[PDB]
RNA sequence: UUUUGUAUAAUGGGUCAGCGACUUAUAUUCUGUAGCAAGGUUAACCGAAUAGGGGAGCCGAAGGGAAACCGAGUCUUAACU
RNA sequence: AGGACCGAACCGACUAAUGUUGAAAAAUUAGCGGAUGACUUGUGGCUGGGGGUGAAAGGCCAAUCAAACCGGGAGAUAGCU
RNA sequence: GUUUAUUAAAAACACAGCACUGUGCAAACACGAAAGUGGACGUAUACGGUGUGACGCCUGCCCGGUGCCGGAAGGUUAAUU
RNA sequence: AAUUCCUUGUCGGGUAAGUUCCGACCUGCACGAAUGGCGUAAUGAUGGCCAGGCUGUCUCCACCCGAGACUCAGUGAAAUUGAACUCGCUGUGAAGAUGCAGUGUACCCGCGGCAAGACGGAAAGACCCCGUGAACCUUUACUAUAGCUUGACACUGAACAU
RNA sequence: CUUUAAUGUUUGAUGUUCUAACGUUGACCCGUAAUCCGGGUUGCGGACAGUGUCUGGUGGGUAGUUUGACUGGGGCGGUCUCCUCCUAAAGAGUAACGGAGGAGCACGAAGGUUGGCUAAUCCUGGUCGGACAUCAGGAGGUUAGUGCAAUGGCAUAAGCCAGCUUGACUGCGAGCGUGACGGCGCGAGCAGGUGCGAAAGCAGGUCAUAGUGAUCCGGUGGUUCUGAAUGGAAGGGCCAUC
C-alpha cells in the first residue's frame, strides 16, 4: 500500500519553488557563549540542502 | 574549568542580556561595562552575575 | 612445545637462570 | 613508542596567483602565520586576521619585490 | 535513509516545524475564475459550490493571476492591491 | 565457482532423461507512447452491464514566511543601496 | 553369628585378542569381579521437557540430552555460502 | 558397595561416625495460584539442610573484609496525610 | 610429596650401570589442621618400584595341525567416480606434476602380491579468527521478577488507661 | 514575641480488659452404617491473626540481554578527538603499532586606541653585594621577547610601559577558500549607535594556527505568532540562552 514518510524528515525539510528542500543549520541550540557572534549570526537563515544529498530527501519524502 | 559563566542584564527595563565567562577566585569585583542594547537601538550600561 | 611467542620462552629461560643463581652460590 | 599522532590540512597556500584574475575580494595566497612569508602592497590591503590576504578590488596579482631587507609584498595591477 | 552507522541526514538538521491549523481552512481563488462563477456574485461560497474552492474553507483571496474581462462583484473576499485594481478594469463593484 | 592469481594437488558434478531460481499486489519516480490540453481525471456505485451515468475527490495553474499575514512577490531588518 | 569366606546359575564389565562396508548401530573367545545382600528378577502402579530422576557423571527419560519427541507461529531470520 | 548404557571403574560418589545449624507441631521445609498432600499417623534421644568422611593422637591465631545473629537512643528514609 | 617451576635438588640404600623407587636433611618457587592434619592392621579387576618361579616377550625365529587367502561351479554386493590414449628424472608454474618445457626409458593384456603416491576413500572439523550467530552456566554485569518480609487502608468492634 | 501551665476542645499514640466480626488440622451431636464437607452444642484464641489494593527492603531461586574497533593470527600491552614539525618527492593533497612533542585553556584585561619605548649576553669601573641583586660605561644587534607545544611570523614592531577606554558592538554582507556531507575559515563595504585621535584613520577580541560536542530531550528569560464553540488559559512556535 502507500509508502510512508518518514516522519523526522517531516519535521526537518519543506520543499519550495523549485524542488530544493532547506534544513534549519546545526550548532544553533545549546552552548552557545563560547561561539563567536558572527557564526551564530549566519546560522540562522534557512540554507538549501547539498547538491550531493538531495537523492536521500528525495527518496525519503515521496509525499514531500 | 573553575572559570565562570554569567549573564549581563540591561539597566534599560528590557530583557536584553548579554553572556560572558569570570573566575571567582581571581577578581572579586562584579563586572560594570556599557555595551549596545538592539531593542533600545542605544549602548547602555551592562552588570550582574547568575 | 616452541609456539614463537616471545614472552612465552623467557619466563622459562628465566626460571632456568633463578634457579642457578642459588643452586651455584648454595 | 607512542610517538604516533598528526595534525591535519590547514591548508596555507598561494590560490590567487600571478595572471589571477582577482576579481573583487579573492583570497589570492591563503597561507596562516603569515604576515611575513607575503605582505600588502597594492590597491588591496589584505592582511586577514590571520594574515590571509585578498585583494580589495579588480585587477591582476602582482607579486613585487620593495623596502630594505627584500621581502615579498603581494599587489595589484588595477584594472 | 540509512548511510552506515553515520548519523543520518534527517536527524542532524534540528527540528523547525508548527503546524498552522488554520492554514488548511484558507483557499485561494485567481480571477481566471468567477467568469463560471455564474449569477455575477462571488462569496466564500458559491465558488463552494463552482468547487474551485473546496468545501471545509473559510477565508479566500482574489490573487492577480490575470486575465479578468467581463465585469464581476466582489464580495465578501480579502484581495491583494493588483487584484483589486484588476477588478477595477472590469469595472467590478468591489464592497466589503 | 571464488580470487590479485588456478591445468592446479582450491570448491562442485558418476552419467542421461524430466522439474528446478528476478514474480505478484498497492503505491511513487523517471523514461517511451497515445488521448485532451490551461485544464487533465474519475474512485465507490446505479446500470438493458467492457456502454452510459456518478467531479466527492486527486493533480497542474503562485509563491514567500515558523505563523498570523502578505502576495508577482516575499521573508530577513529600525531600514535595505 | 556375618553388607564373612573359595566358587556355578544369577547380575556385573577390568585386560587382550579379534571384529571396524562386522554375526552384532557395543558383540564374540580366553580370563576377571559380586555371588545371604547398600542383592537379583517377573508382573502392574505413579512422577513430564526449563520439568522428571540422579550412591552426582550434566548422567538418564524409547538406538539422540548443557534441555526430549510431534504438530503450529513458519517461507523465523541469515551483512554468510 | 555405585557411577559417565555406547572409549574413562577411580585417588570419583556413597557410607557408619563427628559437627554446625533450623524447627514446639496447624512444626521447619518441600509439591502446589488454592484446596490439600508429603514431613508423619512421627514430636528435640525427633525431623530438614550444610560441611567433613571408620578407628587412634589432635583440631592453633585473626571478626578488619562478607553473611548470619543480637541490639527501644540517634541520622536517613516509601506508600498515606 | 597426587603439592618442588629452577630439578636428573644434594647424601645414603638397591643395580655392572637407577630422570622411577625406598630412606633422611629443609633452601616448604606456591603443605597445615573439618573445601581437616598426621598415623593406620585388614580391604583394592587402584598408582609406582623390587624379588624367587615360569615362560617364544627377546637374541632368532622354526616346524606342524585347523579356518581364510588361491583354482573350479552356482548366487553376488559396497565407499567412490568431470573426462583419460593414466611413465621416470630436471625445471618453471597458485610456489610439493601422469598432463607444461627439456630429456630418458618404455611391445599388447591379465593373475597373485607388497602399500611410497594419486595432497587416496570416509566425516563440508575436534583445532583459530571472524558473525553487532544461538546455546547453556557464573557472579557485587544492567533491568525486571516468583518468593520472603515492611507499613498504610479495607474484612474490623466495645470500654478503659496513662 | 515569649517560658509555657490549665480547664473548653481537636485529632494521635501505645497499654489493659471485654466478644459479637474473624480462626480453630480441640471435644461431642446430626446430616450419615463417612476421619472429606456442612449445620448444631461447646472449649480456646480474638479484633490479634489471615486474605486484597497500594508501598519500602531483599532476591541469580527464575527470565530477557549487553560484554567495542584497529590488530602485522587472536589474547595481553597499547592507541581512538584536537594542534605543530618530519616522512610528504619545491601546487594542494598523500599511509603505516612510522620519527618528535602539545591541548580538554588563560584574560575584563593579557581587549581598543592615542602617545612613548628597545632586548639577551659579555666585558671594566662601583658601598655591604659575591660567578649571578641594583648603578655607570662599552661592546654586541634580536643570538631577546610573545600567558602555553611546535613551525611561520614580528623593528610601521604582533616585543615592553603609560593616558583614556568598551568595537570582546547590533543588523547584513559582494566575493571567495575548504570540505562527500553535516560544517568550518576570510572579508571589504553598508545601516545603527559607541571608544581613541587635533585630524587622517583605527577597533565586529587576544600575532597566527589547538583550548572541543551533532540531533533529541528539557529548564529560564523576551515574543500578540498559534490558542481544537467564541474569549482567555494550557502547552507549542519564535529570538535569546543553560
Amino acid at each position: 500500500p502507500k509508502i510512508k514518510t518518514v516522519r523526522g524528515a517531516a519535521k526537518r525539510f519543506k520543499k519550495t519553488g523549485k524542488g530544493g528542500f532547506k534544513h534549519k543549520h546545526a550548532n544553533l541550540r545549546h552552548i552557545l557563549t563560547k561561539k563567536a557572534t558572527k557564526r551564530k549570526r549566519h546560522l540562522r537563515p534557512k540554507a538549501m540542502v547539498s547538491k550531493g544529498d538531495l537523492g536521500l530527501v528525495i527518496a525519503c519524502l515521496p509525499y514531500a | 574549568g573553575i572559570r565562570e559563566k554569567i549573564k549581563l542584564v540591561s539597566s534599560a527595563g528590557t530583557g536584553h542580556f548579554y553572556t560572558t565567562t569570570k573566575n571567582k577566585r581571581t577578581k572579586p569585583e562584579k563586572l560594570e561595562l556599557k555595551k549596545f542594547d538592539p531593542v533600545v537601538r542605544q549602548h547602555v550600561i551592562y552588570k550582574e552575575a547568575k | 612445545c616452541y609456539g614463537g611467542d616471545i614472552s612465552r620462552k623467557k619466563k622459562l629461560l628465566q626460571k632456568q637462570k633463578e634457579g642457578k643463581k642459588r643452586m651455584k652460590q648454595i | 613508542g607512542g610517538s604516533t599522532r598528526n595534525g591535519r590540512d590547514s591548508e596555507a597556500k598561494r590560490l590567487g596567483v600571478k595572471r589571477f584574475g582577482g576579481e573583487s575580494v579573492l583570497a589570492g595566497s591563503i597561507i596562516v602565520r603569515q604576515r611575513g612569508t607575503k605582505f600588502h602592497a597594492g590597491a588591496n590591503v589584505g592582511c586577514g586576521r590571520d594574515h590571509t590576504l585578498f585583494a580589495k578590488a579588480d585587477g591582476k596579482v602582482k607579486f613585487e619585490v620593495k623596502g630594505p631587507k627584500n621581502r615579498k609584498f603581494i599587489s595589484i595591477e588595477a584594472e | 535513509g540509512f548511510e552506515g552507522g553515520q548519523m543520518p541526514l534527517y536527524r542532524r538538521l534540528p527540528k523547525f516545524g508548527f503546524t498552522s491549523r488554520k492554514a488548511a481552512i484558507t483557499a485561494e481563488i485567481r480571477l481566471s475564475d468567477l467568469a463560471k462563477v455564474e449569477g455575477g456574485v462571488v462569496d466564500l461560497n458559491t465558488l463552494k459550490a463552482a468547487n474551485i474552492i473546496g468545501i471545509q474553507i473559510e477565508f479566500a483571496k482574489v490573487i492577480l493571476a490575470g486575465e479578468v474581462t467581463t465585469p464581476v462583484t466582489v464580495r465578501g473576499l480579502r484581495v491583494t492591491k493588483g487584484a483589486r485594481a484588476a477588478i477595477e478594469a472590469a469595472g467590478g463593484k468591489i464592497e466589503e
